[PDB]
């Protein structure tokens, strides 16, 4: 067609015809938040870990859905600048591989890089394994951890005092990854992936474009072993991705069905079926 | 009531009860024995823990010490321009390997740390267990002296009803005699 001009006119009608009905999707599922996530996470507690790309709304989006399921949220830990860039791996692994490490609890001896080894002391410290053989560690231990790890810069967490033990993790990141900061996306892929045997379930959730690489969730998606061992979104920008993160957070607690969700590359479906 | 037939009654039920608090003091005596030897076999335990713990702590030591040496010829490699070009192309050639040999030393020292791990869960264990037994050596030896104060104290009553006797005894014979020359 060569009329150009009745071209941008009834573009731009559909266009904000669109973003109004998205609008009003996004006020509805907003509104009905509490009604999808009922009885999802009862008697259940998550621990929620952040990296510096993570946004704040995508955080306390998660944490206002995990009450609405009757869950709580024991701690945010935000994992810093000097632990995701990955260039204080040997200062990181020594911290980890030390008598912080509580007494008779056994540290993981098959993935030996920074991200796995700091996310099963950190799955040690703040979650509750599945197995009733397994260690339960006191406060005292679990607040051992987390001051060796903060006084060395690797993490950063609220509240300060009296974390409880959390049932399943969620770990939230930003979106697209620069290339430049690639070592982010596997560092965090790795920390989730073994934060998952320690407690009942984690989720890996990022906002539009984590499903991309160099980016976490794409990271795992597209490797065989953590695509198995953890649950991604690729979309907790939108509402529709912050309560799938609550969604599949019940089926890893409830079965330990691992998923895949969100609306980017390799993402099985929206939600959970 | 003040008969001799009383007193001796009185006597005999006095000497029971010291009979009795003799036989718990034998009884307690054994406690005090056996708790002293638990103490001695757990105090033994304590001992071999720390040991084990000692052990575990060295070989964490040299783990770590390999790791550090390892790193020290990468780091120590790395440190003219067709030289130059030769040390980047020898340093990407054995990179991988470099990777390789690194988590080699890695796993081998996290499994060092496990077995410290478990081994100072077993001092701790092997500490509370020692402490257990001096509680349970103190317990009945203060058992004992407070059994061993209630038998002194007993021994003290018969003596004193025994000499009662005794000199009750002493007086009828005595009287029979005066009547009996009249």
């Amino acid at each position: 067609k060569r009329d150009l001009y009745t071209q941008i006119d009834r573009l731009t009608d559909q266009r904000d015809a669109l973003r109004e009905k998205l609008s009003a999707a996004d006020n509805f599922d907003i509104q009905v938040g509490s009604r999808i996530v009922h009885d999802a996470l009862v008697g259940k507690s998550v621990v929620i870990f952040r990296t510096p790309d993570a946004h704040d709304d995508d955080i306390a989006a998660v944490s206002k859905i995990v009450g609405q399921a009757g869950g709580a949220v024991t701690a945010t830990v935000s994992l810093t600048q000097e632990f995701v860039e990955a260039n204080s791996a040997e200062k990181l692994r020594s911290v980890v591989n030390s008598s912080i490490l509580p007494a008779g609890s056994q540290l993981s001896t098959k993935l030996v890089d920074q991200g796995s080894q700091a996310g099963d002391l950190l799955g040690i410290a703040l979650l509750s394994n599945a197995d009733p053989a397994a260690p339960t560690v006191e406060q005292a231990q679990r607040d051992t951890v987390l001051a060796a790890l903060r006084e060395t810069g690797f993490i950063t967490y609220q509240p300060r005092d009296r974390i409880g033990t959390a049932n399943a993790t969620v770990v939230v990141t930003g979106g697209a990854l620069s290339t430049d900061a690639g070592n982010q996306g596997v560092s965090v892929a790795r920390f989730a992936a073994a934060l998952a045997p320690r407690g009942s379930g984690t989720l890996l959730a990022g906002r539009d474009g984590s499903a991309n690489r160099p980016a976490a969730v794409a990271v795992t998606r597209a490797d065989a072993d953590m695509a198995a061992e953890i649950s991604t979104v690729d979309d907790i920008d939108a509402e529709p991705g912050r309560i799938t993160v609550i969604l599949a957070l019940h089926d890893l607690i409830n079965g330990g069905h691992v998923g895949h969700y969100g609306t980017g590359h390799g993402a099985m479906s929206v939600t959970v079926s | 009531t003040d008969t001799i037939a009383a007193l001796i009654a009185d006597v005999a039920k006095a000497n029971q009860r010291l009979q009795d608090l003799s036989d718990e003091v034998q009884a307690e005596q054994e406690s005090v024995n056996k708790a002293m030897v638990d103490v001695e076999t757990a105090r033994d335990n304590a001992a071999a823990a720390e040991d084990d713990l000692e052990v575990s702590q060295r070989a964490v030591k040299d783990a770590n010490a390999a790791i550090a040496a390892a790193q020290h010829r990468f780091d120590t490699f790395a440190a003219s321009p067709d030289e130059i070009i030769a040390t980047v192309t020898a340093a990407k050639t054995l990179s991988a390997s470099s990777q390789a040999v690194m988590a080699n030393l890695q796993r081998a020292r996290t499994e060092r740390v496990n077995t410290e791990s478990a081994a100072r869960l077993a001092k701790q264990k092997a500490d509370k267990a020692a402490a257990d037994a001096k509680a349970s050596q103190d317990a009945a030896v203060a058992a004992l002296t407070e059994t061993r104060r209630k038998f002194d104290e007993q021994r003290e009553e018969v003596q004193r009803l025994a000499a009662e006797r005794d000199a009750a005894q002493a007086r009828l014979q005595a009287a029979r005699l005066v009547a009996w020359s009249s």
